[PDB]
């Protein structure tokens, strides 16, 4: 398998943009595999 | 071949090529969530990039060098995900973070949706440093999605 990367963009903060979702707050918990689920 | 920037990551078959992730070059190492690569050797142009370091159980993954990003969310200001959706130009979408309560303490979270591959795009502050990356995360009742603002140590 072939993986590869390309550029994609310079990483800059963008001036006026959109502002847009909502700010949860939720207790989770993580496994040893990585993974997140609700509490 | 480690040109600082945010970078697709691709796999290619036999035709045609697919996006699996997304991740960033910076002081010459390339950090990108481990679910994306799977801890895989990744070719930059003619080079080579081999994997240095990762943590299954934080989802992350660096090449050529130790964990760089150590930036961190201040628990109060908007972030911007800089998201690299598969076929589609970088973008810019500014927040204001939730949060993951753990037994280990607090991680700030990004209620954000995007397709799988846009997994590893990087989430900066107002100084454009990178606080984590997007795209391990939950999923909650109205099938919408939350991202953990995932960073690494240093
Ligand atoms: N049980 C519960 C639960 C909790 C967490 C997760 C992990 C999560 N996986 C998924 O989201 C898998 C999934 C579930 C249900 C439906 C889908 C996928 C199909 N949705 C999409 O393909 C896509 C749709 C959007 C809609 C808006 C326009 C753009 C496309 N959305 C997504 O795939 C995810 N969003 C939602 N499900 N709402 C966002 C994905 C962002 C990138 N991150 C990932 O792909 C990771 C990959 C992953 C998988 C397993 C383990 C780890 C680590 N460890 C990482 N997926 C998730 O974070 C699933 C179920």
């Amino acid at each position: 398998v072939d993986m590869y990367i390309e550029r994609a963009g310079d990483i800059t903060w963008e001036k006026d943009a959109e502002v847009t979702g909502n700010s949860p707050r939720l207790d989770v918990a993580l496994d040893e595999s990585g993974d997140f689920s609700l509490v | 071949e480690t040109t600082d920037g945010v970078y697709r990551v691709m796999t290619r078959r036999l035709l045609g090529s697919t996006q699996v992730g997304v991740g960033v070059m910076q002081e010459g190492v390339f950090h990108t969530m481990w679910h994306v690569t799977k801890g895989a050797a990744l070719r930059s142009g003619e080079g080579r990039l081999d994997p240095y370091w990762g943590d299954v159980k934080q989802d992350l993954v660096s090449y050529c060098g130790p964990w760089k990003l150590d930036a961190a969310w201040d628990g109060l200001s908007e972030v911007q995900l800089l998201a690299v959706p598969p076929g589609e130009r970088a973008k810019n979408i500014q927040t204001l973070p939730g949060i993951f309560k753990t037994k280990d303490g607090d991680i700030g979270a990004v209620a954000l949706d995007y397709p799988a591959g846009t997994s590893g795009s990087p989430i900066l502050d107002k100084c454009g440093r990178v606080i984590g990356l997007y795209g391990n995360g939950v999923v909650i009742k109205n099938g919408s999605y939350v991202s953990a603002i995932t960073q690494g140590k240093r």
